């Protein structure tokens, strides 16, 4: 018939360069799942916590490592429903680029467009902005790239960053550590070790999920493979 | 050679303009003098020629929009750009087979760069130019203008040349008019000259 | 460019290719049945510098397509640091034509430009539809497409010296100008090298 | 005949009103073009329990008139008073919708015969697709208008108090001319009687012509 | 410009066409690819006006990508069927795109032919354009019941050779496109039998018809 | 415009139809279906032209889809045929297509409904329709008797389809016949690759 | 039942911390105060009985109604706040009529019961509208699917029913329907059985005398919802008085 | 309920002005600073990114200064989030006006049009006004070289050197002190720009990663808008060392 | 858990908490607990089984929407778990979206895609408080075409991922750990066993047990990909076997 309810601003400016209600959203991604992203400089590899901690996981396509398109993949930390819309929206955006350019959407561009809805939800009454942060990968310009889009809509540029449990501590360890000039196989080994540092508990292959982006294209690594990398390194 | 007849020749320190006064219904001129020269400002002049009725509707919509630029800045707008801007709006209207096509003549003075004059076709083509005329009248003067003067020619010779041109329309053209208005522009302003 | 007819416009472009430069040769007059409005006026324009798009027929449509192309161009131009490639533009200009329904684009674009910051030649012509074309062979474009093309295919090599191509293109305008009914009134040659655009204004009335 | 833009047609609908009852006769033969697609078809609809409808003209345009009719009865029931329509209101509301429908390129010369008695008001109505609607003694439109209506009207003008029996023998005779003249049927009819209390209609039964037009 | 044909071994599709892209009926390009990749395992042969074929194929190209990525399950021809169906029906005619869609779908292998109007029908070999007949005549010779992948390649090179001879706008290379469950081959050249080339002689006139007088160098 | 027919048993239907879907003068595909996906439980008998059938077939899939889930799995025949009436209503004379709908709803017994290209929807005994059913009209009628029994329906229905492709100048090789029950829609192929002919004239 | 008048009902989009809105709980309470309206499904139809309040001898059938025909084959018996029950009848009347235009057959009640129950839940969701304050039964006889009886609560649950009653004593009436086998009955015997239950269940604290009005959609009304025929009404009326005694 | 709260977004407060508009200015204070300076033959924008982090990859090299058009440039002072929406509106307006106008977009015209949207939200729609003040730099013929400043309050201002973002009062005076009316040329002005950014930041140490510098300089027939690569800015960071001496002397 | 602190007008609005909690969603969990419905779901390779309790207030019922097993498409089937009012509205929304998919996709939809469409729609509810989220929980079961039988579970919010075996209802966590032991012990997946293992688990967690008539089992077998309800007879076949099984 019609709906009203809540249509006045719910968000008030705090002197910090951010609003109060968005700041709270960033704590939400912190209590979210561990996800790590490191740019290997010959592809980008992104790794995420497979589990939602029930430890019955049986993945064959239900992943949180998802190809949007030919060379873009997304792994996230935070909310499930909020993420599904970003994935559906991302394909429409990538393709929007694919129609005009005949190449899909660069990392920078995809970020600008996803970011505008996340802010929209803030300023408006009767909505709340996402609780999701994205680790976005891509191969554009002849270089691998990795961007971080936060639940606010702000963007921070990162060659390596960590999300989930102990995210803050995660960023400083990466800032010092981050590597480049890595072979594909090595890319996986470094990524898994960084995931060990963020994520607690058991890792086997139904606890962590890995996806790689390189020249051939983004794909999502089979549960057998992840296991071989995990064992290999200290 | 397109529609109705107008001619303007800038010598880049003078502008010579004459336009027909004639919004004709049937075979009689319901009034003698009729406005085809419109003043947006005292230092911008638009001479619209084409259809009698179409010229007026097009001008008024743009004219309130022109005023809006003046209202905000409280200095002159870029007049060369505003006469082009209406033209871009008429490029969108051109895909449609409806006729709303206006042969326009912009005289304007801009502050900083100087004077600008722009030519508009009914095919819609913007040119800064030494002299251009719209319709049949373009046809009448363009060929003598290389030969008989310069693009720096004297006001006297211009005016004699113009008087003769308007008499050639009565004499030769199937469209004569026994009232034409003549206005002379110096380097900044409109002067109203003697009707012929 | 064009591949539509106007008797209110109509102009002619022939382009031929070097190997690290591409040349575009252009008339500089404008016509309109029994009407002219300029001795000299620009048709191909930059919008990210040392690349060109031409729009031909009457002057409003020329200006319109080019600005509109820039509208599509600028987002990629901002997002990345490096200025857009030739490949990206070829599809973009085609997307601009494609935007319209059944009565397509008022000019029918041919694009010529070096790939940004690198010395890779490109020539393409497009149709007024969304039909995708890759070209890098040679392109000639206008209403009388076949006439710009036969001479422009004839003159070059796929490695001449730059100068040899420029003298060829000057001549290319002249034999073309005898081939059209009277359409002339000044000749412009554009050589696109690496970061520099050579512009030449040829002699005539 | 007299039927712009038709495909499946009901040929002819008799309607003659007598004192408290109407007899309408309509053929079972329902031509989809020249071919008689259905040899038996009941072209009698139930508006209501207290109303009845019988229709002539294109049969596709009739199913459209049926969906519109149907909702109007629903509206009246809809209140909760549980009223049965009046013949004039339902037929009349639709006559307006036939004024609107002309302008778009689909044509209607759709013709229905409403007899009802409901609420306390007795109507005989005829509603058209061009929207000639009126109260009447007898009416029929479209193809009915070209051949049976004038003989039916000629008898009706000095004797305006024809009865259902005199009309019965006449209906049988006229439909004999339809099997022979019209190219949309070869006989067989349904006899429908509308009353102001119940809707009655025995099923379509064959009838067959009588020859005597090869003597001279 | 685009004349397309397909054959069935007993699997899914090898789609064949001769290359050339035209600006109207004048060649823009001698021979560059016009049997197209959509994102990564659906290919479309085209006929009629090439143009409607490309843009319809591109929207559909968007929609199948949405289903593949979540499922990890083959590109859905029926999805792609429906979108085209929907666009063409509203007007009752809006452009002519005659399309040979072909992908092995999650369940059965599914081959579609979309004409200018709407359709919803499901054949298994279709040859398109006004030269459908020329393409079909190679297949009807070569292919009795059952064929193999290599054998299907040989009919396909032959269907593409026929269109080149029938309409000179199609010319040069025979392109063969293998479309499967997860193998999608696009390789320009599959048969060089002709080729559009530049001259071995050179004549062009230098300065005896050339006219110049001014130069400047803007960026 | 290939023939469409559905002949009445009294608990299930048998349809029979001829194949060729045509791109004007030239036949484009004669390896097609005449009972494609219209739902997942429902059948319609299709021929005519590819577009006339298709627009209707999809709207009925979408409405049928809502009907089946809410009611409990089987839809109503009468509901389904009305949806097709709507498409035809706009395109009255534009589309010559007429669809032959045959089912077993939870309404009761076997019902055969004829949805016209006008906008007409009717439940009847058996009709065969198309733009070419002003051509095989005699042949259906002789086969059609009061309560034509199933075993009889297989020979009669197939034959009517055979009579069509041989005679037809809008017919074509292979009759593909469709028998519908509450189990789903089932197609069979009776060959004509192998030589079957409705006996020649002198 | 949970609800407090302060907190978590000060907007009609506020979800309560218990999982069920206070407003929906309030809507059910109003049904509980009102009179008993019964509708029992038979093998050959459905028989309705709703008591029509008489406060004056000036009143005719139009005053204090609770039998609507949503369609003209489908009936609606409501109980609770009359004001919202009649408005939902009007939107429902429209919803049925549009269905008949498109679909063209006696509507199957199973489809109605899902669409209406979801609509009743929608009003709990939205701020511009508040939940419906009645529980109602939808009842039909058709040949497409037979006799059908569904009841929708103001929560926006649809469940299927053999025979339900809603009133001042919902549980006592339903046990009484259980005792009797409608399997043994045809539509004629059911009219007697509805009639008694309405008199006993209902407790006067707000009535003063009521008139029982009953409706058939059955055998002697041919798949359209008409008021009870006279013979049936008199058979029904005697038994109701006899059952008291 | 909703009727028992305050936030005084569309409702005027005891002040005579809304809370939401005044609060937006506070958020702008603790976010990265943007300044635009005037030169004789160009105009330039220099900005501090919202990233205080020690490691950036440079995926998008516009994280503060976005070049809208080939005739215009902008900076962001405030939250990057509200900027994202605004950036997309600007790429369209800036190019639309240009299609029609065929003349480099006037700096004034752009801001007044934009400011109208900023005020529209606070007054009606029940949305808060954007937390971003955008610093526009452009050139048109009839004012010359320009810098205009945009607010969430719908206030515009015609400036020759101004700064908005963090520690703005200090910043505008510091630009006035070093740079008078029409004094300093384009190259020497780029140095001045970095010098004020080094002093005023949310968090100290000025590096290539923390700064992005943009030039509007009119080239041969076209007005060229470029965002300088990290490499070029670095040559200016040493130039900024030289500039500190030069202001004093 | 948290009840949140306000700094906005968070108290009756879904907008953030310092936990990251959304108020309306947390209230959506209490809606599950209102219905009384708990479901145990098991994945195999022969079939995907969903088994859930059927509510009886009285014995005068028709089973057409008393049922909490729903046909969300002919091959893939589902149950709604939680409060029955919220369930009916969600089923209704989903079916119109499902039919939309039918117009777009043209065929039988993958389990991964079906859960993803419902998830996006429920993102609209979750972000709003204009319209409160529907506090039902859906476990979709069905055979994804190449992969096999799948059991996916969406929350009121819409969080979905794959699992070896899943549970929904009054308490997810307690039901899952009981199910986890059943999963470790990994039985030979054939028709009788997968149904039986599902049935044993739902009965152990309640400690009330049931008769076959009291539960509704819905399977998607490799035998017929159609979504099928067993009914009183077929479930009974498992129950009698189950008694003899230890």
């Amino acid at each position: 018939m019609a709906e009203r309810g809540y249509s006045f601003s719910l968000t008030t400016f705090s002197p910090s360069g951010k609003l109060v209600q968005i700041e709270y959203a960033l704590a939400a991604v912190a209590g979210g799942a561990p996800s790590v992203g490191i740019k290997a400089a010959n592809g980008v590899v992104l790794a995420t916590e497979k589990k939602q901690k029930s430890i019955l996981y049986d993945e064959r396509s239900v992943h949180k490592v998802e190809p949007i398109t030919k060379h873009i993949g997304l792994v996230y930390s935070g909310m499930g429903p909020d993420y599904r819309v970003l994935v559906h929206r991302a394909r429409k955006l990538a393709q929007q680029y694919y129609l005009v350019y005949q190449e899909p959407i660069p990392t920078a561009q995809l970020v600008q467009r996803v970011a505008s809805v996340m802010q929209e939800y803030t300023q408006s009454g009767g909505v709340r902005p996402f609780g999701v942060s994205l680790l976005i990968c891509g191969w554009n310009e002849g270089r691998p790239y990795l961007f971080q889009s936060d639940p606010s809509g702000a963007y921070f540029a990162w060659k390596a960053t960590a999300m989930g449990k102990n995210y803050v501590n995660g960023k400083t360890f990466l800032e010092k550590r981050y590597n480049e000039d890595l072979e594909l196989e090595d890319a996986i080994h470094t990524a898994i070790l960084t995931l060990k540092e963020s994520f607690e508990g058991q890792m086997t292959e139904d606890n962590i999920e890995v996806g790689i982006c390189n020249e051939a294209g983004f794909r999502r690594l089979t549960p057998t493979e992840v296991r071989d990398y995990l064992a290999a390194i200290a | 050679m397109e529609y109705l007849i107008g001619i303007q020749g800038p010598d880049y320190v003078l502008v010579a303009s004459d336009r027909v006064a004639a919004s004709n219904i049937v075979q009689m001129k319901d009034d003698h003098d009729k406005m085809f020269k419109m003043s947006e400002k005292i230092l911008l002049l638009c001479v619209g020629e084409a259809g009698d009725t179409v010229q007026f509707a097009e001008y008024i919509q743009k004219n309130v929009q022109l005023y809006k630029m003046r209202n905000g800045y409280e200095l002159s707008p870029t007049a060369a750009a505003n006469f082009t801007r209406r033209n871009l709006a008429d490029c969108l209207r051109s895909r449609t087979p409806y006729h709303v096509n206006l042969l326009l003549a912009g005289y304007d003075e801009h502050e900083g760069p100087a004077l600008y004059y722009m030519d508009y076709l009914a095919a819609l083509a913007k040119a800064p130019f030494a002299a251009h005329g719209y319709g049949a009248f373009l046809t009448l003067s363009i060929l003598d203008r290389y030969y008989t003067p310069t693009i720096s020619r004297e006001r006297a010779v211009e005016l004699l040349r113009k008087c003769l041109e308007e008499l050639q329309k009565r004499f030769i053209l199937n469209l004569p008019t026994f009232s034409v208005r003549v206005i002379d522009k110096d380097g900044i302003h409109n002067l109203e000259n003697i009707t012929f | 460019m064009s591949v539509m007819s106007y008797n209110g416009g109509a102009v002619m472009a022939m382009k031929g290719k070097n190997c690290v430069a591409i040349a575009a040769d252009r008339r500089f007059g404008i016509q309109a049945q029994m009407v002219t409005t300029d001795f000299q006026k620009i048709f191909p324009m930059g919008d990210r510098l040392y690349i060109g798009l031409a729009g031909l027929a009457t002057d409003v449509q020329t200006v319109a397509q080019r600005l509109k192309f820039r509208l599509n161009l600028y987002e990629l131009k901002e997002g990345r640091q490096i200025k857009p490639y030739t490949l990206m533009s070829m599809v973009a200009n085609l997307l601009y034509e494609k935007r319209f329904g059944p009565y397509y684009t008022e000019p029918v674009i041919a694009g010529l430009d070096p790939k940004t910051f690198k010395p890779f030649i490109c020539s393409l012509d497009l149709i007024g539809c969304p039909m995708v074309t890759d070209d890098f062979v040679v392109s000639g474009t206008c209403s009388e497409q076949m006439y710009g093309m036969c001479e422009s295919l004839w003159e070059p090599n796929m490695d001449p010296e730059h100068l040899f191509e420029t003298i060829s293109q000057a001549m290319l305008n002249a034999v073309d100008r005898d081939a059209v009914s009277g359409m002339g009134v000044i000749v412009h040659i554009i050589e696109k090298d690496k970061i520099t655009t050579r512009t030449l204004k040829a002699r005539m009335d | 005949t007299q039927n712009p833009m038709v495909t499946g047609t009901s040929v002819l609908g008799v309607k003659f009103d007598c004192g408290v009852v109407i007899a309408a006769d309509m053929l079972g033969s329902y031509g989809s073009l020249a071919r008689f697609r259905n040899i038996s078809r009941i072209m009698r609809v139930n508006d209501s329990t207290m109303l009845g409808a019988s229709g002539d003209y294109a049969d596709f345009q009739y199913l459209k008139q049926v969906l519109g009719q149907m909702v109007i009865d629903e509206e009246l029931f809809g209140d909760g008073h549980s009223y049965s329509p009046r013949a004039i209101h339902s037929w009349l509301t639709r006559a307006m919708y036939s004024r609107r429908s002309k302008m778009n390129p689909l044509w209607n010369t759709k013709v229905i015969g409403g007899y009802a008695g409901g609420e306390s008001f007795l109507g005989y109505v005829d509603m058209l697709g061009v929207a000639y609607e009126a109260p009447s003694l007898a009416t029929g439109y479209g193809a009915y208008l070209a051949q049976p209506l004038l003989r039916e009207v000629l008898e009706k003008q000095p004797v305006l108090s024809q009865t259902e029996a005199r009309e019965l023998v006449e209906r049988c005779m006229r439909v004999l001319y339809y099997r022979d003249a019209r190219s949309y049927n070869r006989f067989q009819v349904a006899t429908v009687t509308e009353k102001g209390v119940e809707i009655e209609g025995p099923l379509s039964a064959q009838t067959n012509w009588d020859i005597a037009h090869m003597i001279s | 410009t685009t004349i397309a044909g397909v054959v069935y071994k007993d699997g899914i599709v090898l789609g064949a066409d001769t290359r050339a892209t035209e600006g109207m009926v004048v060649a823009d390009k001698n021979c560059s690819k016009i049997h197209f990749i959509s994102p990564n395992i659906y290919c479309c042969g085209a006929g009629t006006a090439a143009d409607t074929d490309m843009t319809t194929q591109l929207i559909s190209s968007n929609l199948e990508l949405h289903s593949l990525t979540t499922g990890r399950l083959p590109r859905v021809v029926t999805a792609n069927r429906m979108l085209k169906q929907m666009l063409f029906r509203y007007q009752g005619y809006i452009g002519a795109a005659l399309v040979l869609g072909g992908v092995d779908v999650t369940g059965p292998h599914l081959y579609s032919i979309y004409p200018h109007g709407s359709t919803d029908k499901l054949p298994y070999v279709t040859m398109g354009s006004g030269s459908l007949a020329a393409m079909a005549v190679f297949e009807d010779k070569f292919r009795p019941d059952m064929e193999e992948e290599e054998a299907k390649k040989l009919v396909s090179e032959a269907i593409a050779a026929g269109i080149f001879n029938d309409l000179g706008s199609g010319s040069n290379i025979d392109l063969c496109v293998i479309s499967k469950s997860k193998l999608d081959f696009l390789r320009p050249y599959s048969v060089p039998n002709k080729k559009g080339t530049r001259f071995g002689r050179y004549r062009c006139e230098k300065g005896t018809t050339a006219v110049l007088t001014e130069k400047v160098t803007p960026l | 415009t290939t023939i469409m027919a559905v002949q009445f048993d009294g608990g299930v239907v048998l349809g029979a139809d001829s194949r060729t879907t045509t791109g004007s003068y030239i036949a484009n595909r004669v390896t097609d279906k005449l009972t494609p996906i219209h739902d997942h439980i429902f059948c319609c008998r299709s021929g005519s032209a590819a577009d006339t059938q298709a627009v209707a077939d999809a709207v009925t899939y979408q409405l049928g889809f809502h009907s089946i889930e809410l009611n409990e799995p089987p839809l109503v025949h009468t509901a389904a045929s009305l949806f097709k009436e709507m498409c035809y209503r706009y395109r009255e004379d534009l589309m010559a297509g007429i669809i032959i709908a045959g089912w077993d709803p939870q309404e009761g017994g076997q019902v055969y409904s004829v949805p016209m290209g006008g906008m007409m929807v009717r439940q009847s005994f058996a009709i065969g329709g198309s733009g070419s059913s002003y051509i095989y009209g005699y042949v259906d009628a002789t086969y059609r008797e009061g309560m034509t029994k199933d075993e009889c329906l297989q020979f009669t229905a197939n034959a009517l389809a055979l009579a069509m492709e041989r005679d037809g100048s809008s017919g074509g090789v292979i009759r593909l016949a469709a028998i519908q029950q509450s189990g789903v829609e089932r197609q069979v192929l009776l060959g004509d690759q192998i030589p079957k002919v409705t006996i020649s004239t002198l | 039942m949970s609800s407090i008048g302060t907190g978590y009902d000060l907007s009609a989009s506020t979800f309560s911390p218990d999982g069920r809105v206070f407003q929906v709980e309030y809507a059910m309470k109003a049904v509980e105060n009102s009179s008993t309206a019964i509708g029992i499904r038979c093998k050959d139809g459905v028989v309705f009985g709703v008591e029509k309040l008489v406060l004056s001898k000036l009143y005719e059938e139009g005053s204090n109604k609770r039998l609507f025909n949503v369609d003209r084959h489908v009936g609606m018996a409501v109980a609770g706040l009359l004001a919202d029950a009649r408005s939902l009848a009007d939107i429902a009347r429209e919803e049925a009529s549009n269905f008949r235009s498109n679909f063209g057959y006696n509507i199957p009640l199973k489809h109605l019961a899902d669409r209406v129950a979801m609509y009743v839940h929608a009003y709990t969701l939205y701020s511009a509208v508040r939940p419906f304050g009645c529980s109602f039964m939808l009842g039909s006889y058709s040949v497409n699917d037979g006799a059908q009886l569904y009841m929708i609560d103001p929560s926006g649950v649809s469940y299927g029913y053999w025979g339900c009653a809603i009133g001042k004593a919902r549980q006592a009436a339903k046990t009484e329907i259980e005792k009797l086998q409608m399997k043994e009955m045809t539509c004629r015997d059911v009219v007697k059985e509805v009639a008694k239950i309405i008199y006993i269940v209902h407790d006067e604290v707000k009535d003063k005398a009521f008139e029982l009005e009953l409706s058939w959609v059955g055998e002697l009304t041919k798949g359209r919802h008409e008021i009870v025929p006279k013979d049936v009404r008199e058979e029904a009326e005697k038994y109701a008085k006899e059952s008291l005694k | 309920m909703s009727r028992r709260y305050d936030s005084r977004t569309t409702i005027f407060s005891p002040e005579g002005r809304l809370y939401q508009v005044e609060y937006a200015m506070e958020a702008i204070g603790h976010a990265g600073t943007c300044l635009g300076i005037l030169a004789n033959d160009g105009v330039l924008l220099a900005a501090e990114r919202r990233n205080i982090h020690k490691l950036l990859d440079e995926v998008f090299f516009s994280e503060k200064i976005y070049k809208l058009n080939e005739d215009m440039a902008c900076s962001v002072a405030g939250i990057t989030s509200d900027a994202n929406v605004l950036t997309n509106e600007l790429r369209l307006i800036a190019q639309r006006y240009l299609l029609q106008y065929q003349e480099p977009i006037p700096c004034e015209q752009l801001v007044t049009a934009l400011c109208d949207i900023k005020q529209a939200y606070t007054q009606f729609g029940g949305k808060r006004p954007f937390g971003v003040s955008l610093l526009y730099i452009g050139w048109d013929k009839h004012y010359g070289f320009q810098l205009y400043q945009s607010d969430p309050s719908g206030n515009y201002g015609g400036w020759k050197a101004t700064c908005i973002g963090n520690n703005s009062a200090a910043a505008v005076s510091m630009l006035k002190q070093d740079y008078k009316e029409g004094e300093m040329t384009l190259k020497s002005a780029l140095a001045l720009a970095v010098k004020v950014l080094n002093k005023t930041m949310d968090v100290s140490k000025l590096s290539a990663e923390k700064v992005e510098i943009a030039t509007l300089t009119r080239e041969n027939g076209k007005t060229v808008i470029r965002v300088l690569k990290q490499k070029e800015v670095e040559q200016l960071i040493k130039k900024h060392e030289e500039e500190e001496a030069k202001a004093e002397r | 858990m948290s009840r949140g602190s306000s700094a906005g007008f968070d108290r009756h609005i879904t907008i953030f908490s310092p936990e990251g909690r959304l108020y309306q969603v947390e209230y959506a969990f209490k809606a599950i607990n209102q219905g009384g419905l708990t479901s145990v779901a098991v994945r195999g390779k022969d079939c995907a089984v969903i088994v859930t309790q059927k509510k009886v207030p009285d014995k005068l019922l028709d089973s057409s929407t008393v049922t909490h097993l729903f046909k969300i498409t002919e091959n893939i089937g589902c149950v709604m778990t939680g409060m029955t009012a919220d369930s009916r509205s969600q089923v209704q929304r989903a079916r119109y979206e499902a039919a939309n998919w039918k117009y777009k996709y043209g065929y039988e939809i993958p389990v991964d895609m079906l859960c993803k469409r419902i998830a996006d729609i429920s993102q609209v509810y979750t972000q709003n408080a204009e319209m409160r989220p529907l506090g039902c929980c859906m476990i979709l079961i069905g055979i994804d075409e190449e992969q096999g039988p799948q059991v996916y579970k969406c929350d009121p919010a819409g969080y979905y991922c794959g699992f070896k075996a899943t549970a929904a209802g009054v308490k997810q966590t307690e039901s899952t750990s009981f199910l986890e032991k059943k999963v470790k012990k990994k039985f030979d997946w054939t028709f009788e066993q997968t149904v039986e293992t599902a049935i044993t688990c739902l009965s152990t967690v309640l400690s009330i047990d049931f008769k076959p008539s009291e539960i509704e089992v819905g399977v998607v077998t490799v035998e017929n990909p159609k979504f099928r309800i067993l009914t009183e007879a077929e479930i009974d076949a498992h129950l009698v076997a189950l008694a003899e099984r230890d």
